[PDB]
């Protein structure tokens, strides 16, 4: 709150009018964040959340692929494991 | 006469001597240089006698 | 619902090119100058 | 052609100076109006002192 | 001479020469060009 | 920005003082009254020589604060607006 | 930030006159005629119109 | 707004780089010309 | 070929009053309406703007729209106020209150019945109607809201007519309301799909024309509106008078609009010079071209050097020659080709009319589809975003019944139009 | 058409209306008695007077205004004054007992039994009017009937007249000087109605008006008469756009919607210039730029609050006289550069302009010099929170000990009303601060 | 264009400004009423008065001046004097109590209750000038107001107007003639403003003017009126280049750049010749060479400092009348030839010349005599360090045992202010000697 912000921004020598200015700025930034989050559903496009969706999907797919093997990909990896020899000798 | 074929300095619009002309873009003719120097109209006050 | 006797006033604009025998060139609109207008008071012309 | 150009130029110049005359007349009318306003203000000053 | 060309030795314009619309070398100025309507509806009007 | 900031009762509650103008035992239109009522009159940038991202001011413009202290309960935390 | 000039040193000329009385319609020479009936250019004729 | 961009290209230089010298064989709208060289 | 004029709002009615001033002067019509022409030509195409009355006089085909009867009364008391037909004046008890919502949904909705009655009445009286010319201001309430309502709802009845709109745009420097972004955005995302062509005038540029060129000490709205009235007349000079190379509104739209959304134009007028400076300058087409392509002669407060020209049109008036008039256009295109779009060859369409404006040997009206027109749209869209982000001045528009999504729709359409104006500006071949 | 019904509440409102009418009659050519000259069939050739006066069944002009006072001294003075025949015998509502500087008395006991009669007179005025633009209320929040009865009248006007504009001009307690002890209570309680049941409220504090007269009009001992003359000049400047020909017409709805960003934020600070004495006037070239600078300067301010301590949100400048767009736009451009004045980030435009060709008029015996041009600002700015902070801090001091609350209880109001008034003023300061905050 | 604002501080400033403004009015044919009745020689609407007089709607020519003094004696007598109509009732503002030759009192206590209004009036004056050249501040540092309030005004003007020109016509305590006893304290304490916020500080001490007038004008009894008339003549000679036409026109910054070699080496002595009596004048042929030599002599100089003890750094000559540039060229040649005056080695040219067509205007009833040509020299030279090295010696003698320091420290000024001013002045003599030293 107000007292908490004044305690947090305890900078000596600095003008305490400027202290009130900064505390007001933080408090109203928090209030504006709350107000904007109440109605951001309509304003924010769906494409914005796509980045976070992709990050979560990549993490989940990594966690799943860390365990499950596939024989169809096993044939592919048997085809692989020699082209890498080709690359290192080349 | 801001740019001139008369002088040595090329004050012409950038790459006007090899501009987008009917002689080179989809067409192509050996008359490309002749047609650029012939259709550079406002730099023809002197060479053309002022005609288009 | 005003007076029925009253009529639409006539507003005389002092200097107009048509009245002065001059063309209506750009910058020659001296009749639209408020000082050249007889009365600055505004009437209800349509309702009268 | 040259005669027509010169004729238009002379007539335009005459009309331009007539326009300048009427513009200066209205400017002088405004100047006289604010002179009279200043005189009114001065008279009101003496009246307020009185 | 051209308008931009030198008029130093250009022929002087005679005093009797008329440099107006009526002396423009046009069909209306051509002497044996019979512009008045001899035959037609406009001729019938002119005959009234 | 120190002029942008409003001189709200919230400001006085957090700062210490009241929007009530200071009542000073002074003759009207005097230097003593002006120093008692305005904070731009007694402003002084620093103390002595500096030896014994630059410095900026803008807090001395306003009025001196009253002797009373604004209780928090008289102040609203939120206000209805958009 | 805008240049201004006094009327005393910026005004049209009073030293030029033609002694011609003309309505603004007749002011501009040939200003009510086309290029098919009158292709060429020539001045008008008004009261007091002389060679200039 | 940068007046220079977009930069006007050189069609002569573009043809020289692309090798756009001609079609001696001829196309649907072109002509089999023996005079043209390097294509 | 018939053009029906509609003047919306205070600004629109004043501009129309002075437009009918200049048109009556050009067609030899006195304030009482009687014809005092000096040749056949004035009467031969007087039907274009004037419907013939009974006793040999003429009545303008103009519809005056204003929820405030004040500007109505000022127009009527004007020197040519008696020229207009009485029932063509339409007004209400209370004004729009500088609100687009009030002018477009609540206060302008009752009078729109009579306004459409009058416009339709003036529609069949035309042998072959060419279009509707509406003059209004985007920042107002009645001129913006009610005017754009008329623009939107006349296209449905008359899709094949040219819809020409003189929009007097706002400017932050010229801000004389506080809801300019809201009003002009609500007007523009309607004019985009409901106007065949929309030319924009900025009061900043009008003031600057008075400052630089006219050098008038005290120029009022009369002198200010003469500048735009001259161009309004010079667009249809080719309609009203014969010329060597004729054009109409449809031909102007065809030669000026490459893509239908891009139909916003910035205009200029020539010749323009202070009275004392007219002696040093010779009046010819060579000087007229320089005056057009001089940016200080624009009625748009945007610099043509800050964009490219999609298209341009010069409606020349006055007796001239067709050779050097095209020579000037070729020269300017070639030597400012960095400011003309390459893939649109010969960006400038020049039309020639024989009859010049009264008192001028030769004049011209410039209509340019410059890509710099995106500058105003981007600036006022940024202002609109700043106001709508913190929900400023919404309650006036919202309590009139309007939805929150309308402003977002307008913002999207504005950013979209700026997007074409940029992506065709920087486009390659 | 374009009528605007004027309302005067309390002694302050009634005297301000008297000084407004001595100006309106003189400006529109109506005699103080109201009748026409005997030889003339019609007193005034035009109907520019229509907005303030309605012609009668004898040809003479009765004003489109109501006076309203719970005590009979001021209204009886109006009856016995030089305008005894101009004003209607009705529309001059008088009570037999005042409100005694008590909002509860003016709102709940004495006000309720006279407010309906006042609304009957107002309804007759509105029926007479055919193009009513709105209501033009004048009063003082520091009085009994001015605050409580004015509040009740505004509430009834809001419920009965729809969304019709209700402009208000109210005299607030001064930061320094006051003529009452319960004035903070009255102002705090009146801010309820003035915060919900009015469109735009105008600060008219007597301390700043006195300072204006002293420093500029050179009146060493000014009075309520001079103060009300200045107020009438401001009101005439605001209203003259619909009465006289002008470049940029501005109406009541126009400048009430171009002024307020939020329904709660509608309290505006107003200034008028060039306010100069006759001796001052012929010494200065009162140009458009000079008068604009004087208006934006706190010296020309009519409210004892410094706008430099807040942020401007919407300024409506009404220019009168020989002003020109050649100069007003230049003055605006050069005043936006000045950094004492400063706008909220969410309102970049922030300016409305209304130009009228009619210069201000001169009242006999008045101290206003004849000026070729004038300009009045109606400015909504966040700096107005200062006076609210001061007034409700005085309210808190007076309310901690429950002082003078017994008078309000005896005149019929709950103490919860005091509590809610204080809470709503605190909320008003909070959202003033919020809208002053940046994005 | 070319406007210049004159600010007079203290009694000495007001006394100087009275003579300056009467002489300006006589230059421009402006009566104390402030009008131009009829002048055949004056062209139609000719404006060479724009630098010092601003046109008014009343046709008046209001001076661009601001008179200040903390007590109303001189202010009131000017307000009731001859130029009541010429001078605005404002722009001529006064306090109520004098500074009493207390720099601390005039800079911290009594100066601050009027400096705000001083800045307001200066801003009002500057808003009317579209080509403001700069500010000329006339004061004597030996007093209370002129030192303290003058320093405060200069410090505030520096931040209010940026890099605009400041020309401080300052009357230092002369080596022998000096009124006050705390005058050395005031002069030393006011050194920071003159070092930093004044772009060029011109010397106008009284003893040198007294010697000049007694030896050259041949009047046994001149007065403050006479010395102020001479000072006004000097100021008019300086401003004639930007007022009237001339062969070589020089502006404030034009001679600032040529006269100030180093950031604070800007304290410059003044001289003027031919100063001549009525009987003296019409018997001599005052050649340009003769008047230039009289200027460079140390007896026709307005500052009591002998140039032979220092190095000349840069001399700016202002010639008025029928002077041909060859005469001044020969004067420069013979000045460089003659040895008893020596220029500093690193400044070869060291000379600026400005010729103005209009000759000086005699003031009958005063003391001067009509002369066909005149010249005023403003000289930056290292010899000016002597007056500083004398005033600081007096300051040290006075301050060794804390004499007269309680008055200063009781007005809200720290004790260290005296030490800071003394150290700054000492650095002034130090770098004067440094720049005077040969390479
Ligand atoms: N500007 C101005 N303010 C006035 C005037 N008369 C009274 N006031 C203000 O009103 C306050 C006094 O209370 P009133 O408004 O007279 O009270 P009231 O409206 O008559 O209501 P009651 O107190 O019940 O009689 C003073 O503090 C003034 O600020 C006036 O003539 N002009
Ligand atoms: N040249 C000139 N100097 C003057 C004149 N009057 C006063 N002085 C100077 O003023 C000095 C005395 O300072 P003060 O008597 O305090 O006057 P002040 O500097 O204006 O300061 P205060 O009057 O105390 O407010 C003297 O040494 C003079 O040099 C004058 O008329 N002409
Ligand atoms: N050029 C010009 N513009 C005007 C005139 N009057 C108003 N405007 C413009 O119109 C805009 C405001 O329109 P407004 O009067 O509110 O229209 P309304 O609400 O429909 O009556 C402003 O931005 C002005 O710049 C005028 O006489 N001439
Ligand atoms: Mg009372
Ligand atoms: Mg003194
Ligand atoms: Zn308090």
């Amino acid at each position: 709150s107000m007292w908490a912000t004044m305690e947090a921004l305890d900078r000596p020598g600095m003008s305490k009018d400027e202290l009130y200015m900064k505390s007001l700025r933080q408090s109203l930034r928090a209030k504006a964040f709350l107000d904007s989050s109440k109605n951001a559903g309509k304003f924010i496009p769906d494409e914005q959340l796509l980045s976070s969706i992709k990050r979560r999907d990549a993490k989940d797919l990594a966690l799943t692929a860390e365990l499950v093997p596939v024989r169809r990909r096993d044939r592919l990896q048997e085809l692989v494991l020699l082209e890498n020899k080709h690359r290192l000798r080349e | 006469t801001e740019g001139r074929l008369e002088t040595i300095h090329n004050l012409r619009p950038k790459n006007w001597d090899n501009r987008r002309h009917w002689t080179n873009w989809h067409h192509l003719y050996d008359c490309e240089q002749d047609h650029i120097t012939r259709e550079s109209a406002p730099f023809h006050d002197l060479r053309a006698g002022g005609q288009f | 619902k005003n007076s029925v006797a009253r009529t639409q006033p006539k507003k005389y604009f002092a200097h107009a090119p048509q009245s002065e025998n001059l063309p209506l060139a750009i910058g020659a609109d001296f009749h639209d100058d408020p000082i050249n207008r007889s009365t600055l008071r505004k009437s209800h012309n349509l309702l009268l | 052609e040259q005669e027509r150009d010169r004729a238009f130029d002379d007539r335009n110049e005459e009309v331009n100076y007539r326009l300048y005359e009427v513009e200066q007349k209205v400017a002088e009318q405004r100047r006289l109006m604010e002179k009279n306003g200043a005189d009114f203000n001065r008279a009101l000053a003496e009246q307020q002192r009185r | 001479p051209w308008s931009t060309g030198l008029a130093t030795s250009e022929a002087r314009k005679g005093a009797g020469l008329d440099l107006t619309e009526n002396n423009l070398p046009s069909l209306k100025t051509y002497r044996k060009a019979n512009l008045t309507q001899t035959i037609g509806a406009e001729a019938a009007l002119s005959s009234m | 920005k120190l002029l942008t900031i409003p001189r709200t009762n919230n400001y006085y509650a957090a700062t210490g003082g009241c929007p009530c103008v200071p009542r000073v035992a002074a003759h009207p239109g005097s230097w003593r009254l002006k120093e008692g009522q305005l904070r731009s009159s007694t402003y002084r940038c620093g103390t002595g020589c500096i030896k014994k991202c630059c410095h900026h001011s803008g807090d001395q413009y306003g009025w001196r604060r009253g002797p009373h202290t604004v209780l928090d309960k008289n102040t609203a935390a939120t206000g209805k607006c958009d | 930030g805008i240049y201004t000039i006094n009327h005393e040193y910026h005004h049209p000329r009073e030293e030029v006159r033609t002694g011609e009385t003309y309505t603004p319609a007749e002011m501009v020479p040939g200003q009510y005629t086309t290029m098919y009936n009158e292709p060429l250019q020539a001045p008008n004729n008004v009261i007091g119109s002389t060679r200039r | 707004f940068d007046p220079e961009y977009p930069v006007p290209v050189n069609q002569t230089a573009l043809n020289a780089s692309r090798g756009r010298n001609g079609v001696p064989e001829g196309d649907q709208y072109t002509i089999r010309n023996n005079s043209t060289r390097e294509g | 070929r018939e053009i029906v004029s509609c003047q919306a709002g205070q600004c629109g009615n004043q501009i129309g009053s002075k437009f009918w001033e200049v048109i009556s002067d050009e067609h030899g019509v006195d304030p009482t309406g009687t014809y005092q022409g000096d040749s056949d030509l004035q009467l031969e195409r007087i039907n274009v703007y004037f419907d013939e009355s009974s006793g040999g006089r003429y009545v303008p085909r103009a519809v005056l729209m204003d929820l405030e009867p004040g500007t109505m009364d000022s127009v009527r008391a004007g020197p040519y106020g008696q020229l207009f037909r009485p029932d063509n004046f339409i007004f209400g008890q209370s004004g729009a209150g500088n609100n687009w919502a009030k002018g477009h949904y609540t206060e302008g909705a009752e009078l729109i019945d009579s306004v459409l009655d009058v416009c339709r009445k003036e529609a069949e009286s035309c042998d072959c109607l060419q279009g509707f010319q509406l003059s209004h201001s985007l920042g107002g309430g009645t001129g913006s809201g009610m005017g754009t309502l008329l623009i939107s709802k006349l296209r449905e009845e008359y899709p094949d007519r040219i819809m020409m709109t003189f929009s007097v745009i706002p400017s932050p420097r010229v801000s004389d309301t506080v809801v300019e972004p809201y009003n002009t955005t609500l007007s523009v995302h309607q004019l985009v799909e409901n106007s065949d062509e929309s030319m924009c005038i900025d009061n900043e540029a009008l003031y600057d024309i008075c400052f630089r060129t006219l050098k008038l000490t005290t120029p009022t709205f009369g002198d200010l509106n003469h500048l735009v009235a001259a161009v309004m007349s010079g667009v249809t000079c080719c309609l009203r008078f014969p010329g060597q190379l004729n054009s109409d509104l449809r031909k102007l739209a065809v030669n000026l609009v490459p893509f239908p959304r891009l139909h916003f134009f910035m205009m200029g007028f020539a010749p323009l010079t202070s009275r004392g400076s007219q002696q040093y300058r010779g009046l010819s087409v060579a000087e007229l071209t320089q005056q057009m392509f001089d940016a200080k002669n624009m009625m748009q407060a945007a610099d043509p050097r800050h964009g490219r020209y999609l298209t341009a049109s010069a409606l020349f008036r006055g007796r001239m020659s067709t050779k050097e008039v095209d020579e000037q256009m070729l020269n300017v295109q070639n030597k400012n080709s960095s400011y003309f779009i390459e893939w649109i060859p010969n960006n400038i369409k020049s039309s020639i009319c024989d009859i010049p404006p009264k008192g001028l040997k030769m004049s011209v009206t410039f209509i340019g589809n410059n890509t710099c027109i995106q500058e105003m749209f981007r600036r006022v869209g940024e202002q609109f975003t700043g106001m709508f982000r913190r929900k400023a001045f919404l309650h006036w528009y919202t309590g009139e019944g309007m939805d929150e999504m309308e402003f977002t729709e307008a913002e999207s359409n504005m950013n979209d139009l700026v997007s074409e104006y940029q992506q065709y500006q920087d486009a390659t071949v | 058409m374009r009528e605007a019904i004027c309302i005067h509440i309390g002694q302050a409102g009634c005297q301000v209306g008297n000084a407004c009418w001595e100006l309106f009659c003189l400006e529109h050519g109506i005699q103080p008695d109201g009748s026409m000259p005997s030889d003339k069939c019609i007193g005034v050739e035009d109907d520019a007077f229509n907005t303030f006066f309605s012609e009668t069944g004898a040809g003479k002009h009765v004003p489109r205004c109501l006076f309203l006072d719970l005590e009979p001294t001021v209204v009886d003075e109006v009856r016995t004054g030089t305008y005894r025949q101009l004003f209607n015998p009705e529309q001059l509502v008088s009570g037999k007992e005042d409100a005694a500087n008590n909002y509860a008395r003016g709102h709940y006991t004495i006000g309720k039994e006279i407010v309906d009669l006042a609304l009957d007179r107002i309804r007759k005025l509105a029926d007479n009017c055919t193009g009513l633009q709105g209501f033009m209320v004048f009063h003082a929040v520091g009085g009994g009937t001015g605050s409580g009865l004015g509040a009740l009248l505004l509430e009834r006007l809001s419920v009965d007249y729809g969304k019709k504009s209700k402009l208000g001009y109210t005299v607030y307690p001064s930061p320094q000087v006051s003529t009452a002890v319960v004035e903070p209570y009255n102002c705090v309680l009146s801010t309820h109605s003035l915060l919900e049941h009015t469109d735009v409220a105008t600060m008219l504090d007597n301390e700043a008006i006195y300072d204006l007269t002293r420093r500029s009009l050179d009146i060493e001992r000014p009075s309520y008469t001079n103060v009300n003359r200045l107020i009438g000049q401001v009101v005439s400047s605001l209203t003259a756009s619909l009465r006289f020909d002008g470049a940029l017409n501005v109406d009541l709805t126009e400048f009430q919607t171009n002024l307020v960003p939020y329904p709660r934020i509608h309290f505006v600070l107003t200034s008028y210039a060039p306010v100069v004495s006759a001796e001052k006037a012929y010494h200065e070239q009162l140009s458009v730029a000079d008068i604009t600078n004087s208006v934006f300067e706190p010296a020309g301010m009519l409210t004892k609050c410094d706008p430099r301590h807040g942020k401007y949100m919407s300024c409506c400048l009404m220019y009168r006289g020989d002003v020109v767009p050649k100069d007003v736009n230049a003055a605006i451009a050069t005043i936006k550069t000045k950094r004492t004045i400063q706008f909220v980030d969410w309102c970049p435009t922030g300016f409305k302009c209304g130009i009228n060709y009619q210069p201000p008029t001169v009242v006999p015996g008045g101290d206003l010099a004849k000026v070729q041009r004038a300009v009045c600002m109606i400015a909504n700015s966040t700096a107005i929170a200062e006076v609210f902070a001061r007034i409700d801090h005085k309210f808190d001091l007076m309310y901690s000990k429950r002082a003078f609350v017994h008078w309000y209880v005896g005149e019929g109001m709950e103490e919860g009303e005091f509590s809610e008034a204080r809470e709503d003023l605190a909320a008003l300061e909070k959202d003033y601060e919020e809208v002053g905050a940046e994005s």
